[PDB]
């Protein structure tokens, strides 16, 4: 059953093509792009998921965009393509948030086409080309590995974010928000994405320090990068007498873990098979807002921690979602125009914030991580009440 | 269903795109086999990675074990390797390596294409992909050891397409979609990225360098592909001259005949459009103000935030003086901080073949490939060795734009070339002049 | 997964790398070129086998891929003309050294 | 005169009062000695004073000694030995040392007082003074070590008056001038002051502590004796019920029958008031508007800047509900960096004796005393060991209001109390569920 | 010529009096304070220099504020009591910026005083008591020991203090700035005073490392003390063999400094007798800008770096003395009603403050201590050419 | 200035500190006693200068007012009814130790 490339592992270097590239993304313009290519005049959303541009040619582009669940079958590309021929002459593109976007002619097309993709569903009731993502409104969650392939994790990523957007889905075809929020995930702090970046952030934390596997760490670990990996020093070599699986008694060049100096990172573990973390009742979720990457008014933000910690509950984080929503429909009813979740944070103060959005306050909100924590308290008596 | 999954099939329902839905899907689609295809790795994979994924909701924690180094020859990256850590009860998933595939910059595709990458892939590995991973490779989600060669002989061969970047090296560049559909676009930033990544493909295949290193390509200051906050060297769109008015569309906006920021906010009753409130009143700079109904702007006072070009995309438009600002040292937080992109380079012209970028980067290279620690991001080599010390790198002088604000700690170093006299003094010069 | 290679025993990872570093032996690079696309281990080959080993043994890392440039003479070019799939998962595996981690 | 003084007779010109005009004459009285004082320090030591300043003109560097360590009995600080590295060039200033003298709160005084201190200072010392030390204290500037006890004897016995501190303790605590002669005092910040010295006597007059400490006393956000930079404890003035408005003389002001600011800035023509651009448009939250001619303020979301009592202080007062915020670890850089007060206590009741106030005092102290470093201020243990560590040594939960913003990092610790299940955990139950 | 005050020396803790503190503030009132304490109304600036409060009995209080060169004689304190007694019922007080004031019952008496005090002299023509510091001018400088009494300065605080407030005096009684400038000055980074705080701040700076009297260190010195002195970790304890400047060679402990590490901070001298830095052409003068303690509308602020180096150039500082001056001239002409200069300064940006104030700018601006140096560098593309 | 004590003779500063450590004797003491107002040096006061010396000795510099307090039993106060110029003036002196540094 194993059928050959071509390739011979006799001769792994003869035919080998290599330093090609990606393609060159002209080889795949719809026409009316090729054609007005860096001649755009302006743009408009005629509606939730419907763009138009206008070029200097007069010529007119209208997109189509949909939800993507990013992690995605060949059977699905599959039907996004058959999609793509039937209306779009056989070209589409994806976004940096993965969504899916489908170009035509004119907004009669485009219409319909939205009409067409909103009545596509999974079975078991999901959408599978849901249209929005355009304007004032929550767009798609920029998400990690989880336990779907990585070995770092504290949660999941597509199940979190399949959640959270069950949660919200009425804000992703609508355009209510005061400025469109950006949701983003990682599930442990390496943060593969955005969530130090974002609106409103879902951040995998543990909560238990590495638990050590003596026997094997000298073998499978470089002892000095496990050191080196600590932010905080809580790493230190040393020797040990254990006695190993075998019942043998023997001395090993290994580590110590002060437990008292760790924070739980993870980044030990990165470096060292022989240091896992993960914990089901440690392990869980923090959440962060208040940051954004534009520069329109005010300069681009870190995303601040305004909860500590939430269980993880799979399949459903029902304490999640309701988090969530929770952020979104403050921020929603009281920001001003144009504002970002960070811009409204920050104007009314993070006092305030907390009060409107009904969460709780404490020790880990309060930064001290070497001297730049010292910038993040209050050299003023201008708070509120 | 080769296993019970009642945690996973509560995702089966609820509006958004059921990840569950599809994987079952594809699941089923392997099973029945109606194309007749040779399955290079097992038929139930994806079953398999239904069951580990269903254990891990149990259980609450991982599966996979602890890294895997695979890949192509000739290549230091490329591959992601991964094992399951119960390989017995999800045969299927015992070897489940990622493979990072370069993309077009901009994510545009012919259905064409995209066929091909999916007979591919149905034959060679599991069916399933990321579209796209968060630096912005098409990921392939799951194959054996012995397919990666055969995999990579077909996409090269009858595709010609490459594959992505991993480990301590140029990884894959991204640009926002850049002038193929956008009016702000400031340079060609599917092109430059395109160039970038074919200039620096030994860079990007074959791991030289301390530690990752990104580049991503925003065509303006909106930061459609966020290069501020995930790339260690971000190059941003702007224009130097005066943001052009069209009057008559001013007119227009004042006399509600067009909706502000393309009607991004029509979902919800905000009140006719007010130029004075929602522009002039927002410009950071107060560098704004209506006179006799026309909009005036002191361009020289504009930091080119966007907003007012946003609120009023066809009244408004980017000056003709075009070129991009670079900056340096973006990163997630480990090891001593997340950073955002420093200032480095103000405003530099964009020019095919880019010479003057190149020197930038390789400039920042020579300095870092040398300097750095191992494991160190340049981010952390600025902090490191300095700002300053960036600046020299690529042959620039410090000026006032490099900083938000000028130091308030007085510990300032001083070459001693700077200072008459120098360093080398005698105590016995000192105690002629003061007794003990 | 344990292996048999010329009458000698070695424990081995899913990657084919040498578990434990104290259990090496002159036939664990023999038992891997072919895996790694080697014929035949040339001077040059073992020059930068002897280099890893000896850099590992005095300071319990492996060395910075600029290090052993330039430690050896042999420019990154080079080491890829002699190990096929770099100084990472060619020339360590080989060495005997541990799988390198971090985010490969 | 004794010494040519060539560089220094420079200054005698110009406009600001000379302090080289002024040395000289002290030298001349000395001379002179009209009232036939029996001088206990050579009577040349303004002569000599100027001789040896005029050397470190000419020269580029100091001619004092390093250091000394004198004092009185009983007290273990107070006054700053000196001694000049030139003692047979200059010898009326061989000995030079400074008596810090502790000075009433608000540096109000009767001539009845300042002249016998005078009497005192010309017989025993070098008639020279500092009006006042930056910390606050009657700065007596230069005498011998024999005489430290005479004057010392005279101060506490004809005078009633102490010495300030100097040392690893706590340092002489100073005031704004408070309700003695403002408007805005949000409590009797003299009282409160002198009241703090008095309680603390001890520990002013014994180093106990690791390193320096000061209070300062402000009775309100304005700031006027600069607390929130100058003492490691910083009590500020507030209120927290309604501004009060007396909207007639709102009327007056936007009339123009008031100078805004008392007349501030009625050197410059800045055109004629506009309460909308001058209060309204400024206010840090936007928090007031004006309605049909009457100012109104939305006190909730007032942050108590003083802004707009500064602008109209007969038109708005403070509230009637009036107490103190708390502000801990301001210090000058040395040794890891410049720090202001950070808020520690938002709101406290004024009231004698005080107890709450000696309460916060003695927590910070108890924790300071016991893990500060040597010559570690408050500012850097707070950095060292965390806000939250302070918040909790004066019995406090922590509130938003304690932090301008959360952190973003998040390198987050948490006690093991606060974790299920705790953090015993052995590898071999971990390896039951994961294969290595 | 001795004469004996009572103390016994061979008794010396009998008859001590010790404990007692202050004297309290309401031993010194003018009546008029003492009445109204407690119950001010509202204030008014007369004219330069003059002050009006009204109490909510109806009473008023003028106050003169007139400059102090802050170090003073016993002879100009009693030229001071004469003024207060012939005018002021023997009342007087200082200000927290050491300018004096007197009180009066009337706006006539205030004038007349006022008229009095802007008269006196000294012999060289220098104002005795020039009246002013009130509203929006150019108050007095506060400032530190300099060369009069320190063994730390690396400048003169009387000298530069005389130079700059006779550059700008025509400001002290005048009311002509967007705001009260705040000018302050320290003799070295110990900062005695409100450096790190000020609209405009003078610093004497080194940029020379310590010369090292190994002869001595050890027995004057205690080396961890110096070793834990440094901020940036540039000294180590050593051993060293040294021929003495008796000739006797012998090996002594010291330390050794690695001179690129060392920034000249002066901390090791403050606790180390032989490691002096004093220097003639090594030492001047930074200039810092934009600090402020008050929360009117902006928070508090450092002060910020904006030149670099001028030297010493005693007695009359030109160099200084012109530099101050362009800072002031260029912060009147521009900045709004209000905007103290960090207020200004920030609001334009610092690009715009350095070209306005045609101020250099280097290496030397640029933050490079520890984590926190990456905060103040500029992430956003939010500038101005 | 070089001073004699009972036939020994002894460097001092100023202040009355004793310039070289290595210099010192048992007529130290007794030489500085009457300028720090002590009638006769006790036992008790004997435990602090012995306690001094030996910190002295070992760790290169005087140990901090916390740290003689905890380590001799005597409180702050009790320091100063031994040696009323308290700790450093007093006991550091009279010990035969640098004198303290810092903003003193
Ligand atoms: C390691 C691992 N990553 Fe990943 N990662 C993807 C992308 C990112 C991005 C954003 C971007 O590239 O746009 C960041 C933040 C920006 C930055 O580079 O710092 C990012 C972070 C990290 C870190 C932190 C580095 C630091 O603090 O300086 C590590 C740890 C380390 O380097 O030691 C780390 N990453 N990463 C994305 C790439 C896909 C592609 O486009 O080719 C992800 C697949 C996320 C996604 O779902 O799109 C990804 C994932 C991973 C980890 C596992 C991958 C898997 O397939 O299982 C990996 C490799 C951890 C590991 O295996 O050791
Ligand atoms: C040491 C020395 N100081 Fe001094 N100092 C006075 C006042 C201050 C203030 C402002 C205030 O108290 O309002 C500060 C800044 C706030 C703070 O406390 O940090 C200040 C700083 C320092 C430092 C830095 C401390 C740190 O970085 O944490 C040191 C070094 C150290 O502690 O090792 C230091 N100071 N200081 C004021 C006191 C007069 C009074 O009693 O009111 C000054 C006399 C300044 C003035 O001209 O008014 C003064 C001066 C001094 C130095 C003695 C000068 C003399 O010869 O008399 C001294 C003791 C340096 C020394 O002898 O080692
Ligand atoms: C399609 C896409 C570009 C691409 O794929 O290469 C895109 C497209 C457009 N962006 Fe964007 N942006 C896209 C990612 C982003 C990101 C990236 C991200 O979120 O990770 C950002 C930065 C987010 C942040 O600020 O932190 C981004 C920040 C903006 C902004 C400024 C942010 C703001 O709302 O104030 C504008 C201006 C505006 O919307 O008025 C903007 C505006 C636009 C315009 C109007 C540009 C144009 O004139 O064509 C496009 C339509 C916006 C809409 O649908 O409302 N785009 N844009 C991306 C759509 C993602 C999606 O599926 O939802
Ligand atoms: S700090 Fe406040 S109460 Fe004190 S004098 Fe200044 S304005 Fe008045």
């Amino acid at each position: 059953a194993f059928v050959s490339s071509g390739y011979n592992p006799e001769k792994p270097m003869e035919n080998r093509i290599s330093d090609i590239g990606p393609r060159h993304a002209s080889d795949f313009f719809p026409p009316v792009i090729a054609k007005n290519k860096g001649q755009w005049l302006w743009h408009e959303i005629c509606e939730p998921g419907i763009l138009m541009h206008k070029a200097e040619s007069g010529d007119e582009v209208y997109t189509v965009r949909c939800g993507g669940a990013r992690l995605m079958s060949v059977g699905h590309i599959r039907e996004i393509c058959a999609i793509a021929d039937k209306f779009c002459g056989g070209h589409l593109r994806f976004t940096t948030r993965n969504n899916i976007e489908f170009m035509v002619t004119t907004l009669d097309e485009a219409k319909k086409l939205k009409e067409y993709l909103n009545a596509q569903k999974f079975e078991g009731g999901s959408f599978k080309f849901p249209v929005g993502g355009t304007g004032a409104g929550i767009t798609n969650i920029v998400h990690t590995q989880g336990w779907v392939h990585c070995h770092t994790p504290a949660t999941d990523a597509s199940g979190t974010v399949k959640v959270v957007l069950d949660e919200l889905f009425e804000e992703f075809g609508q355009m209510r928000m005061p400025a469109q929020v950006r949701i983003s995930m990682a599930c442990c702090l390496n943060m593969c994405g955005a969530v130090h970046c974002s609106d409103i952030a879902i951040l995998g934390y543990h909560r238990k320090p590495p638990v050590i596997d003596h026997e094997w760490l000298d073998n499978l670990c470089e002892i000095p990068l496990a050191v080196a990996a600590c932010p905080v020093g809580a790493i230190r070599p040393t020797k040990k007498e254990i006695v190993t699986e075998k019942g043998e008694t023997k001395t090993v060049n290994t580590v110590a873990i002060k437990n008292e100096r760790c924070m739980f990172c993870g980044n030990c573990y990165t470096m060292c098979p022989s240091l896992p973390l993960s914990d089901q009742t440690g392990d869980g979720l923090v959440i962060m807002a208040g940051g954004k990457v534009s520069n329109r008014i005010s300069n681009p933000k870190f995303s601040k921690v305004v909860v500590a910690f939430i269980p993880n509950e799979p399949p459903r984080w029902p304490r999640l979602a309701s988090v969530i929503r929770q952020i979104v429909e403050a921020y929603a009813a009281d920001a001003r125009k144009y504002e970002r979740v960070g811009d409204w944070a920050e104007r009314i103060g993070w006092e305030r914030f907390f009060e409107k959005c009904e969460l709780d306050f404490s020790i880990h909100m309060i930064d001290d991580f070497r001297d730049p924590a010292y910038y993040t308290w209050r050299q003023t008596t201008n708070f509120k009440f | 269903a080769k296993h019970a999954t009642p945690l996973l099939d509560q995702l089966q329902s609820g509006p958004w795109p059921s990840f569950v839905a599809d994987i079952k899907e594809e699941a089923e689609r392997r099973h029945s086999n109606q194309d007749n295809v040779e399955y290079q790795i097992p038929v139930d994979v994806c079953d398999d990675l239904l069951g580990i994924l269903e254990l891990k909701y149990s259980d609450g924690t991982t599966h996979w074990k602890h890294g895997g180094i695979v890949g192509v020859f000739g290549y230091g990256g490329g591959v992601i390797g991964r094992y399951c850590d119960q390989p017995q009860m999800f045969p299927g998933v015992a070897h489940f390596h990622t493979v990072r595939v370069a993309q077009p910059a901009g994510m545009y595709y012919t259905t064409d294409f995209l066929k091909q990458l999916c007979d591919l892939w149905d034959m060679r590995g599991s069916g399933l992909t990321n579209m796209h991973g968060a630096t912005g490779d098409i990921v392939l989600l799951g194959t054996t050891t012995p397919q990666l060669e055969e995999f990579y002989f077909e996409l090269t061969h009858k595709m010609n397409n490459d594959l992505g970047g991993s480990g301590s090296n140029l990884r894959t560049p991204a640009s926002c979609l850049g002038d193929s559909r956008c009016e702000w676009a400031c340079y060609d930033a599917q092109e430059l990225c395109y160039q970038m990544t074919q200039e620096y493909q030994d860079e990007l295949h074959r791991p030289a360098f301390p530690y990752k290193f990104k580049f991503k390509f925003d065509g303006c200051p909106n930061g459609c592909v966020a290069s501020i906050a995930r790339s260690d060297m971000s190059f941003i769109g702007t224009w130097r001259d005066d943001i052009r008015i069209d009057q008559e569309a001013v007119a227009a906006y004042v006399g509600g005949e067009i909706q502000p920021n393309g009607g991004a906010h029509s979902g919800k009753d905000w009140g006719a459009f007010d130029i004075q409130k929602e522009v002039i009143d927002l410009c950071p700079t107060e560098c704004m103000w209506m006179e006799d109904g026309k909009l005036q702007i002191n361009n020289r006072e504009c930091t080119r935030c966007m907003h007012c070009l946003n609120v009023m995309p066809r009244a408004l438009r980017i000056g003709n003086d075009r070129g991009l600002s670079i900056l340096v040292g973006a990163k997630a937080p480990i090891l001593d901080g997340a950073q955002m992109g420093s200032l480095l380079v103000p405003f530099i012209k964009v020019e095919d073949p880019y010479d003057e970028i190149k020197e930038i980067i390789e400039g920042i290279w020579e300095w870092w490939m040398e300097e750095g620690k191992n494991r160190e991001r340049l981010g952390e080599l600025i902090k490191r060795q300095g700002l300053a010390k960036a600046i020299a790198a690529v042959g620039l002088t410090p000026v006032p734009q490099h900083v938000m604000e000028p130091r308030h700690n007085p510990y300032i170093f001083w070459k001693e070339k700077d200072v008459e006299g120098g360093w080398d003094r005698d105590i016995a010069d000192y105690r002629k002049h003061h007794q003990r | 997964a344990m292996i048999e290679f010329k009458g000698k025993s070695f424990e081995i990872d899913e990657d084919g790398f040498l578990l434990k570093f104290e259990d090496w032996g002159p036939e664990w690079a023999e038992y891997v070129k072919e895996s790694e696309g080697i014929s035949e281990i040339t001077e040059a080959h073992q020059q930068i086998l002897d280099f890893l080993q000896d850099y590992y043994k005095k300071n319990g890392i492996a060395p910075m891929v600029r290090i052993l440039s330039k430690s050896t003479g042999y420019k990154l070019k080079q080491i890829y003309e002699l190990f096929p799939s770099g100084p990472g998962k060619g020339a360590c595996k080989m060495a005997g050294l541990p799988k390198p981690t971090g985010c490969v």
